[PDB]
RNA sequence: CAUAGGCAGUGUGGAGGGAACGAGGGGAAGUGAAACAUCUCAGUACCCUCAGGAAGAGAAAACAACCGUGAUUCCGGGAGUA
RNA sequence: GUGCCUUUUGAAGAAUGAGCCUGCGAGUUUGCGGUGCGUUGCGAGGUUAACCCGUGUGGGGAAGCCGUAGCGAAAGCGAGUCCGAAUAGGGCGAUAGUAGCGCGCUCAAGACCCGAAGCGGAGUGAUCUAGCCAUGGGCAGGUUGAGAGGACCGAACCCACCAGGGUUGAAAACCUGGGGGAUGACCUGUGGUUAGGGGUGAAAGGCCAAUCAAACUCCGUGAUAGCUGGUUCUCCCCGAAAUGCAUUUAGGUGCAGCGUCGUGUGUUUCUUGCCGGAGGUAGAGCACUGGAUAGCCAAACUCCGAAUGCCGGUAAGUAGCGCGGCAGUGAGACUGUGGGGGAUAAGCUCCAUGGUCGAGAGGGAAACAGCCCAGAGCAUCGACUAAGGCCCCUAAGCGUACGCUAAGUGGGAAAGGAGCCGACAAUGUAGCGGGGCUCAAGCGUACCGCCGAAGUCGUGUCAUUGCGUGAUGGGUAGGGGAGCGUCGUG
RNA sequence: CAGCGAGAAGCGACUGUUUACUAAAAACACAGGUCCGUGCGAAGCCGUAAGGCGAUGUAUACGGACUGACGCCUGCCCGGUGCUGGAACGUUAAGGGGACCGGUUAGCUGAGAACUUAAGCGCCAGUAAACGGCUAAGGUAGCGAAAUUCCUUGUCGGGUAAGUUCCGACCUGCACGAAUGGCGUAACGACUUCUCGACUGUCUCA
RNA sequence: CAGUUUGAUAUUGGUGUAUGUCUAACCUGGGUCCGUGAUCCGGAUCAGGGACAGUGUCUGAUGGGUAGUUUAACUGGGGCGGUUGCCUCCUAAAGGGUAACGGAGGCGCCCAAAGGUUCCCUCAGCCUGCAGGUGUUGAGUGUAAGUGCACAAGGGAGCUUGACUGUGAGACCGACGGGUCGAGCAGGGACGAAAGUCGGGACUAGUGAUCCGGCGGUGGCUUGU
């Protein structure tokens, strides 16, 4: 069997059409400095660039 | 999973939102499109007969949801239905009993 | 010097925003008013 | 003590005169305003020119001022 | 007193050997982590006691979930999932 | 007409490896693993695992797994869903798969093969050597004189200060001549004993079986190498890189750039003309700031300011893009131009922009990867040319006409002095490739002709590709395709 | 067959041991000196333990550390580190304790403060033949271009025809110095350095 | 980590005022006797020590005696010295980008106003005796340089807190992670009559990914209920 990179499983989902999506990284603390717009800008998923999600995709099963 | 010493992929990106949950069941789904042309007479439409039509995995929770539309009456049998699928199946003149 | 403030209204009592503000300068709690989304109102945040 | 330098901004015109933009497009990253908003022309808070407007791209000087202007 | 000990009589009692397999104990490092100490390698190598033709386990102070299954062992899944 | 391989910017290289032949020696295997392609069966379904029956490769077996609906942290809702007070705006979804077989890549296993110093477990070693313990043996001869002596001279015995020899030796430590102790802390035989992070040590990290800053053997074990070397048959088509970011990082690797194949698109690419744009370089100038005796200077001065280049539109003429499989590259070199560091150096070093080499044969520069000409499918005892040449070496002009040079200048050089001087290193002419050349075979300017390559044309022939015809066929790393040969099976 | 001799300096007292196989020495050892530990089931050491050596010994004995015959001597510093002794008082673990606050529907149960305590450390004295230095104190005696002195072939004297070596002094000790001992020392040395006589193929020169 | 060492606790008892005493656990490498021909061992018995010591578990101190390993890179060889992230200028060859241990400097903040809005004003320098004339940018712009700012973004007053909550059409720059600008809409507000502006500061530096954990809020959920 393969054994999927436990670390990448808990950050990486994949959407119903196959696209890997990641959360936006900095949204965890200094947030004080940050302006409202910048939080928003972090909020949510993103796709991830082709070459990166090549990788993630065959590291994770 | 390595990139030449640099922070991987995997170790930069934060992990995702939230939690999972145990005993979180899922239905298999009809669309009233597709039970519309297993059913062409109408009729009763039971859960176990939906299994033998291969419109569903066996020993699961059926939820018929209502993308389509359906022309003639049927009487669903099944565990769920969702409200759009609802109104549909009534205003054909067919009538939906829930097990759960 | 500056430190990390964080204000609250006498009712929602929820902490809503955070500022820096010089500590020698104004010693004195600070106050305005914001808009609180509990309250949806335009309320009196004191600080804590 | 020298050997030390700010890694480079890309500033400078990124949509020149004739060319077709969409409302809201980067028309100029600048310093300062090297260039004033013209007709249909914002500016941001960092002197960014972006177009309010669908339209061509079109450079002038209106009341004495270099401007940019996007003409419907 | 008495025991320790000594003497006499017997025992198809034990001792050591053996290719692999087994149960219970002790227990590395090279290696991986592109360094390294938590961690891995690995309860592996090796060592100790005891076996049998197999060993161990095994007849619920067990599961499950309000419905129910009914000693243990082994194989394929569940699943590289929680 | 300067070997083969490897490694290099670059090797005949005086850089590594190979004395020779014969035989052996490096991309494998597993998996209802992951992934892409091709093919086959069935197809809204596809398919079994364990296991059961059978002589076999045959039949059964639906536990499962993949497809069938998604969104959300989840409750949950569901062609929607989540953020949201929102019938605001958005993110994610809505408008033929599966099972074998073959191939490429990949995961875990020694995983393409070879190669350490060392680490750990269990044992073997004090017959050599270092200590100590028991019991025996040895010290010719002569002196000194408290007949004592860690006394004197000196053979045996023990040792190894000097020199020469030996140095693939007679000897893996010795020989010859000298030399030290030679009744003592001495030498020696036999028997015991101390064992590896341990012994022993009048202490040199010395000795512990020719091995010691941690012995030897077996086992873990096919240890680990960001490192070095090696990796074997052929042809056809295409064909790079030595760059950017980051890096416990710099000789490694991840992503991007550049290659190839499949699939979809089809002129979207590129070149030139024209058209619409922003600029602050070269140049120039002092209007600002500074330097400075009306004249001047300036990367961080500009009243001015091109040529080019860049962005978009359009016309004409002849590769581009999306999605996937597989890479290598990430040490560059010289030469032209614009610059920095250096000293108005370097075959120096760091950038920008071309060329060639790298990976490029052929012709020229005498030889001379990077310069000039030119891009090799194959054959040709035909022709015309390119750079460069036409007195002989050596193919073609002792060419025609005018003028200059007297120095062998041509066939190396400065300030400076009146083509000349200045001019000047070491094996042998040696600063035209050589002979020789002014009766130019030297330089200048015209005119005529010829030689000259694997270039082009002519002739014959094969192959890739698009629609008989057009284009195309140098090639290293690398990608794809088609085959030769050996052994075995039906 | 069978000693060459003499004068002087350096280091080490001496005889001895040492890097089997490039170093035999000024290195190690030594007799002597000091300090430290040990009251005997000693201290110290091998061993998990038993058990052993120390020792069939007992403070004039045994072990550890440094110096290294003998002669004259061995100066100042206890601030640092270590060692010895004292611990009033501060801090401090386990253990004891269980204030008070929670969960559940008095009980069970979770977290758990105050307070109690030893060594150790902070603190106070001594100690340098303890590691060390010469403000804690700033190198005394002795020696000094030296196994130490870069500048350096220092300067002066002697030796030679000529002396970067050598001997005796000076003292500007880059960067001597008192048991990691200072300065000398008769004898000894296959040790290092300089000089002289005998002698010679070492050499002129073969 | 071994070793040394402190305390609690078990072995561990009686009795009196942290400290005495007693004997019976326990210790004697003290004497004598037996197994016994016996310096080991054990059992007697006298002589002492004594709930101490030794030992087990828990615990503080010390611990190169031992053991496993770390001890960065760049670099005109290496070491020494210097530097490592961000912002501005020049090199940089008139888009963008572009190297050197190339040439100059700054940052790790500050302001409750030095933010928002409405309204109003123009400076430096020079000349004359606070006043007058002149003066268009040579002053100022919190903080380095540059691009701008005189229409002010410079100076002065009134009112205020948008130094917001829910969003992001469309774009710029990066290999990527990421960095930057942003129309329009809704809520609820400030200023202005109004148009309108306000999602900090004239702009560009004033900062740090994930993991882990703390605090406040909300009520979504995890093993029978």
């Amino acid at each position: 069997k393969n054994k999927t990179h436990s670390g990448a499983k808990k950050r990486f989902k994949i959407t119903g059409s196959g696209k890997v999506l990641r959360e936006r990284a900095g949204k965890r603390h200094l947030l004080e400095h940050k302006s409202s717009k910048l939080t928003r800008r972090l909020t949510g998923n993103a796709e991830m660039a082709p070459g990166d999600s090549a990788k993630i995709k065959k590291m994770l099963g | 999973r390595f990139e030449g010493g640099q922070m991987p992929l995997h170790m930069r990106l934060p992990k995702l939102k939230g939690f999972k949950n145990p005993f979180k069941t899922e239905y298999q789904v009809v669309n009233l499109d597709k039970l519309a042309s297993l059913y062409p007479e109408g009729g009763e439409v039971t859960v176990a007969d939906l299994v033998a039509k291969g419109a569903v995995r066996k020993n699961q929770l059926v939820k018929v949801l209502g993308q389509g539309e359906v022309s003639v009456a049927l009487q669903v049998t099944v565990d769920a239905v969702s409200g759009s699928a609802k109104e549909k199946i009534t205003a054909a003149g067919g009538s939906v009993t829930e097990l759960v | 010097v500056r430190p990390k403030i964080t204000l609250a209204c006498v009712e929602c009592k929820e902490r809503n925003y955070i500022t820096k503000k010089n500590r020698r300068n104004n010693p004195d709690r600070l106050e305005m008013k914001k808009h609180c989304p509990r309250c949806n109102a335009h309320t009196a945040h004191r600080e804590t | 003590r020298n050997g030390r330098d700010s890694n480079a901004q890309r500033l400078g015109v990124k949509r020149f005169g004739g060319q077709v933009v969409n409302a809201g497009e980067i028309l100029v990253r600048q310093r300062g305003t090297h260039f004033h908003p013209g007709a249909g022309v914002g500016r941001g808070g960092d002197d960014t020119l972006f177009a309010l407007q669908a339209g061509s791209v079109q450079f002038g000087t209106f009341r004495g001022r270099k401007v940019v202007n996007i003409v419907p």
